[PDB]
């Protein structure tokens, strides 16, 4: 039809996006945001509407977790990010099933990566891969494995939900926890047992 | 293991009963005013819409009364009653809105079956709508199996109503193409024309496109006057730029054009002893011998047909059933002209062996062929439907007859056996006694010339022809071919160049087969020498060989690699 009936029910569609991106899905009619995708693939529109998916969630990414993280760096640095983490994942459970409707013809005509897999790269690079959370992120948890090595106890179920959080932000296999995470614990865990071979040859025996 | 087929039928109708007797159903669909109590189990495990639509965390994942617009009442019942035993009713024609409600709700397992049904059901008359319909919904597979079929059906009618309403795209990827069937170039300028003029302002953008996928040897003659009376007034824009733009887009043949007269023949001597018979062709013009696909399932016994649409079909026949073994299937096929590859199409009622297939009005007669019946109508001759993809029984042959040939004049099916002829009238569903041979030969061919009958050889076969005219309704002889003594001739009687041709393969005492085509001068009664094949292109063939008058395409077949 005309283009004021196709932007008004992706004005609606994005409206419905936002308040769902907000934890205020509980009332919200899927069937009444639904039969605005149905008719909008339908039309061919499928473009338009990816590009504006990719414009609102990286949108909402960098308004909403960009500054929740770099505000608590100190207090619960990593606890925020595992909850930014769950409720992202949680939201693009209803995204991506509507979404992924859209799916089906548009990555099986279009070529293109799924939209669970558009916001998973999307966060990677907003989020994780930020130019000051990226070494943040490698410094603290360097210090606290550190710290966990010296003989002292802290949480480890956390690093456990960190290192799974990287694997599936990994999106293809372990490409990206490589870099982001092994990489930087090499280096370290080399020194640390370097200087703890070191201290040991000389204090005891080979007993 | 597998799954307990007692219970998964067990639970299957149960969950039936559930839904028809208002029970656990919990959420209903609301649909024009129609209630739909169903559950949410059995729509999530199927329509990947619904299971979106519960699994979520929305309102309706603790609604009821969910208003599901742009659907169909029909097509919902269908669709649910199908989630609820597995059964799906096909018609031929509520299959569009079953597709567009399969598309909406993306339920896999009946899209598939649609299209599987639509891939069967894509013929002349529905080619474009299909391929509107496969380009409206993207289902690539049916949409390129329309295109096919459309293409050659689009270049053999060009009449389809549909044709007019159709995206730009769709005709600039029709007329692009390598693929359309056309004996000229000039059809498809004409068909673009009146697309064009369908419309007019609405049009004159796409003008500037599909003329820059047509050949310049027409975008400089006439038809560019014709636009500039459809011109829209004091418009420069259009007049001066078709003008200097007839330069480029160097003009190349297309394939519609390479349809040469050739002899197709079947069941022919395999060369490699390592299959039992292969099929070739002669290219009368072309000089050499064209490589051919095996019939299905090496599918022997078969008879052949060419419609005067230029199509080949294939009825009947045996496979070795899995030393002699060979069990009898009434399965039928079509070739591909371009493909190279026999699409299967909608099998006949009774198996055939070695069965006349002819083609009269559009419907294909294969008349007799050791019926497996064998009751007191031992003929169970049948008539098939091109239009609608299935067969009819005709009248039945007055007599029994084995080893007999049909031919087709004067829109009537004329099917010959030793000595006698009946003359089926298809208006009246009805045989007529037609006139008596004096001479009693068998196991041989005929061939329809004009409004002449041409029973050539019988019996090896010999060199006897009697000809028999309609309009007389009487048997007279010619002469007889001038063959070498002491042979046996394989005679073939075959219309070619708008003459009366003979393919006889004669055998001498101690020698090889020799191939050699006479053409039978009609006025003078003798067979003229118009063309020898030479051996060093032509091996043998066999005995139990057809031959048939056809057109194929050089470019898409392969030239057979075997030594002279």
């Amino acid at each position: 039809m005309d283009e004021k009936y196709v932007n008004s029910i992706w004005d609606l569609l994005k409206n419905a996006i936002q308040e769902i991106q907000r934890k205020n899905n509980s009332g919200l009619s899927f069937e009444e945001l639904y039969r605005n995708a149905y008719t909008m693939v339908l039309h061919k529109h499928g473009e338009k509407l990816y590009t504006g998916l990719r414009e609102v969630v990286t949108e909402h990414l960098i308004n909403k977790v960009r500054e929740d993280v770099l505000n608590s760096l100190n207090n619960n640095f990593l606890q925020t990010l595992n909850q930014a983490w769950n409720d992202h994942q949680t939201a693009m459970v209803m995204i991506r099933d509507i979404l992924m409707y859209m799916d089906r013809v548009y990555v099986q005509q279009n070529n293109v990566e799924n939209v669970y897999n558009l916001g998973l790269i999307i966060f990677r690079d907003q989020v994780v891969r930020y130019g000051c959370i990226r070494d943040h992120l490698r410094q603290t948890l360097l210090d606290m494995i550190a710290r966990e090595r010296k003989g002292e106890v802290v949480d480890r179920g956390a690093i456990r939900n960190a290192c799974q959080m990287l694997m599936i932000l990994g999106l293809e296999g372990r490409s990206v926890y490589e870099e982001d995470f092994e990489a930087p614990f090499l280096e370290m865990s080399a020194e640390f047992f370097q200087m703890e071979s070191q201290k040991f040859l000389a204090e005891n025996s080979a007993s | 293991r597998q799954i307990n087929t007692e219970y998964a039928v067990s639970l299957l109708e149960q969950l039936k009963l559930f839904y028809e007797q208002q029970l656990f159903t919990d959420i209903v669909l609301i649909v024009e005013g129609t209630e739909f109590p169903c559950h949410k189990m059995v729509l999530a495990t199927c329509s990947s819409y619904f299971r979106a639509m519960f699994m979520s965390g929305l309102s309706e994942s603790k609604q009821t009364h969910v208003h599901l617009r742009n659907v169909d009442a029909a097509t919902l019942q269908i669709i649910i009653t199908y989630a609820y035993t597995g059964n799906l009713a096909m018609n031929d024609s509520t299959v569009e809105q079953l597709y567009e409600t399969a598309c909406f709700l993306q339920v896999e397992d009946v899209l598939q079956r649609c299209r599987e049904y639509l891939i069967k059901k894509i013929n002349a008359e529905n080619c474009v709508r299909l391929l509107s319909f496969a380009d409206l919904f993207s289902c690539e597979e049916l949409k390129q199996s329309a295109k096919r079929m459309v293409e050659h059906k689009f270049t053999a009618v060009y009449h389809q109503d549909a044709f007019m309403q159709l995206s730009h795209d769709l005709l600039i990827d029709i007329l692009s193409s390598d693929n359309l069937n056309v004996e000229k170039e000039e059809t498809v300028r004409e068909a673009a024309m009146l697309w064009l003029e369908y419309n007019t302002e609405s049009r004159s953008q796409y003008l500037s496109s599909v003329l820059s996928q047509i050949r310049i040897d027409a975008l400089s003659e006439v038809t560019q006057r014709a636009w500039f009376q459809g011109l829209p007034p004091n418009d420069k824009s259009v007049v001066v730029q078709g003008l200097y733009k007839s330069m480029p887009k160097f003009f190349k043949p297309r394939l519609g054009m390479t349809k040469e007269e050739m002899m197709i023949f079947i069941e022919a001597s395999s060369e490699n002893p390592c299959s039992l018979y292969s099929s070739v062709c002669y290219s009368p013009q072309a000089e050499k011998v064209y490589k051919l696909c095996s019939p299905p399932a090496d599918l022997h016994k078969v008879g052949t047909v060419v419609t005067p649409d230029n199509d080949i079909y294939i009825a009947g026949g045996q496979v070795p059933l899995k030393q002699t073994a060979f069990r009898t299937v009434n399965c039928f096929y079509w070739f591909d002209a371009q493909q190279n590859t026999w699409f299967p199409k909608t099998p006949m009622l009774f198996v055939r062996i070695k069965p006349s297939l002819v083609c009269c009005e559009g419907y294909i007669y294969a008349i007799g062929g050791d019926s497996v019946g064998g009751e007191l109508n031992r003929r169970t001759v049948e008539r098939y439907d091109t239009e609608k993809d299935e067969w009819t029984m005709v009248s039945p042959l007055p007599c029994a007859w084995q080893w007999s040939a049909a031919v087709v004049v004067h829109d009537c099916i004329y099917v010959m056996t030793l000595n006698l002829m009946y003359c089926y009238f298809p208006r009246s569903d009805s045989w007529v006694e037609m006139a008596m041979r004096q001479t009693s030969r068998s196991f041989a061919s005929a061939a329809a010339f004009g409004d002449k009958i041409f029973y050539i050889g019988g019996l090896g076969s010999s060199v006897t022809v009697e000809i028999y005219d309609v309009n007389k309704n009487e048997w007279k002889m010619a002469a007889n071919i001038p063959a070498k003594r002491y042979s046996d001739p394989c005679v073939r009687a075959v219309v070619i160049s708008n003459s009366l041709c003979v393919f006889m393969r004669e055998t001498h005492l101690n020698e090889r087969a020799k191939y050699v085509t006479y053409q039978y001068d009609l006025e003078l009664d003798r067979w003229s020498l118009r063309q020898h094949i030479s051996e060093r292109v032509l091996w043998d063939l066999g005995r139990d060989f057809r031959c048939t008058v056809g057109k194929l395409y050089p470019s898409c077949l392969e030239e057979s690699p075997w030594k002279p």
